[PDB]
């Protein structure tokens, strides 16, 4: 007696189904990541030449002091 | 009381082998969306020790065909050249100071490949046989490459002396005046542990097991524990080139804390790695070290040898 019954659509639709690629650009330009590592180099680089004349200076002390104690 | 010392640093890396096995299978469970072993122990802290129980309880089998002795010693050889890498490498005081600590590593690597060698022709079946003819082909490969690299990094620090990495390092990180260097370094070590993507000689999907296919029991958990000793080893030898880590003589503790993040670290971008990445070809992989990577190291060699020239800036200790 009652209305009939099943597993039906509800009214209207249902929501839009994705189904299409996406995959975002999400990345910087070429320029900027070269311009970063080479700026990274030239950093890495003016500190070494300073930290290696320092060492320099270093070893001709210790070597000045074997050559006071050398006689 | 050297025995003391030699018996402190093996002990420990062997655990830390069996503990990266249980980080390896949860890492790369946890980018699969599952977990890992967590129930054999609290958080699968007790897989390890039930692995190695079980492989050393396992009955070892002689193949018929085999070559009895090149069989027995292959493993014995790996595992003994896995534990030997260890002993120069400064945290911050090595066991054995040498004058020629990279050299030596770099010999003693040289010599290990040819356990998977002996191991994989002994075996006498096919696909050891293609283990073992990969592991030709990789070594071919990655080794002139990595050599001239380490040429080219060492060259700013003045010697072959693993100690003097400390010193080099004191106010920055090698890694910021040759990152180049350090990627195909990065990559030449990633080959070199036959790692993926470059796991060849294994080879588990088109070779079953490759060179190992034969070993069973616990000649092959020494097998295993080299390569993965190997692999903590490469990633310690890579902070120390490439990641200076400050050290206080009065409190060497500091030092030894900074290099463990790092090594682990490390480590485990090798356990990304292989998640996230397919294996390359034997012969792509050949092509990408003598087409890409060599003509890049011999300019980045030529420009590391007149940089310090002209900057003025050789470092000391002839
Ligand atoms: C002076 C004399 C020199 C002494 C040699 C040293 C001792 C090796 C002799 C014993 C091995 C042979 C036993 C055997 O045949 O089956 C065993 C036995 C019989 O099996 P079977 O099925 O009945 O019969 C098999 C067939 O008879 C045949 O089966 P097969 O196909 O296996 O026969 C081949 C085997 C048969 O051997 C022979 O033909 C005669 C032995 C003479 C070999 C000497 C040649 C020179 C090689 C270079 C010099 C090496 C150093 C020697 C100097 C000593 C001072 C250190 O030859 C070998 O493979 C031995 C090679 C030894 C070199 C190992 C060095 C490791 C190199 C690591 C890198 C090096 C770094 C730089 C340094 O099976 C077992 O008991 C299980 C395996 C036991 C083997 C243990 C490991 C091997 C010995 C260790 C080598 C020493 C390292 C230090
Ligand atoms: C895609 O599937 C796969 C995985 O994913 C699930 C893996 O993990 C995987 C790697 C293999 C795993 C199953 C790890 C296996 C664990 C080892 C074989 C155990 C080794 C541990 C011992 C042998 C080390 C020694 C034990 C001691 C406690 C160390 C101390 C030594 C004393 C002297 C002190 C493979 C090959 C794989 O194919
Ligand atoms: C415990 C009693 C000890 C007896 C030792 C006998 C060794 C032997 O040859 O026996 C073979 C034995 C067991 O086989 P089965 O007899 O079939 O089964 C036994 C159970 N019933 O096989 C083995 O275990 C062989 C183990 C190798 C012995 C160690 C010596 C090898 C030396 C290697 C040198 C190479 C070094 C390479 C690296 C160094 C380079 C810097
Ligand atoms: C195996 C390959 C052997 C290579 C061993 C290299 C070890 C090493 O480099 O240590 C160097 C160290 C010190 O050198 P420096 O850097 O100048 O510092 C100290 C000076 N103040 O030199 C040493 O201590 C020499 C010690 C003796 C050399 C060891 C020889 C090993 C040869 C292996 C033979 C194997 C056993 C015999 C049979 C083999 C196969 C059965």
């Amino acid at each position: 007696a009652s209305k009939v019954k099943q597993d039906m659509p509800p009214p209207g639709g249902y929501g839009p189904i994705d189904y299409k690629r996406n995959l975002p650009r999400r990345g910087l330009s070429g320029y900027s990541m070269f311009a970063v590592g080479i700026g990274t180099l030239l950093f890495g680089y003016w500190s070494m030449m300073k930290w290696n004349r320092e060492r320099r200076r270093l070893q001709i002390e210790d070597f000045e002091a074997r050559i006071a104690l050398m006689p | 009381m050297f025995m003391i010392n030699i018996l402190s640093l093996i002990i420990p890396i062997l655990l830390a082998v069996a503990f990266l096995t249980l980080v390896e299978r949860k890492v790369l469970g946890y980018m699969q969306l599952r977990k890992g072993p967590n129930v054999v122990g609290p958080y699968g802290l007790l897989q390890p020790i039930a692995d190695a129980l079980k492989l050393f309880t396992k009955e070892p089998l002689r193949p018929a065909t085999s070559s009895i002795s090149m069989f027995i010693i292959a493993p014995i050889l790996a595992l003994s050249l896995a534990l030997t890498m260890w002993v120069p490498l400064p945290m911050p005081y090595p066991l054995i100071n040498m004058n020629l600590g990279v050299l030596f590593m770099l010999a003693m690597s040289s010599l290990a490949v040819y356990s998977i060698l002996w191991s994989g022709w002994a075996s006498n079946s096919k696909y050891a046989l293609i283990g073992a003819l990969r592991a030709v082909a990789q070594t071919i490969s990655y080794e002139v490459t990595l050599a001239i690299i380490l040429l080219s990094v060492l060259l700013m620090n003045g010697s072959y002396t693993l100690s003097t990495l400390i010193t080099t390092q004191e106010h920055i990180w090698m890694i910021f005046t040759s990152w180049p260097l350090a990627m195909m370094w990065f990559i030449s070590t990633l080959a070199e542990t036959n790692r993926a993507p470059f796991d060849l000689t294994e080879g588990e999907s088109e070779l079953v097991s490759g060179f190992n296919v034969e070993y069973a029991a616990g000649p092959f958990a020494m097998f295993f524990m080299a390569e993965y000793a190997n692999i903590i080893m490469m990633n310690a030898f890579t902070a120390i080139l490439f990641l200076g880590a400050s050290h206080d003589p009065h409190t060497p503790e500091l030092y030894t804390i900074n290099f463990v993040l790092k090594t682990l670290a490390l480590t485990i971008t090798f356990l990304w790695i292989r998640a996230s990445y397919p294996r390359f070809r034997y012969d792509q992989l050949m092509h990408l070290l003598w087409k890409s990577f060599l003509p890049l190291t011999l300019a980045l060699c030529m420009w590391h040898i007149s940089l310090p020239i002209m900057t003025a800036s050789i470092p000391p200790q002839s």
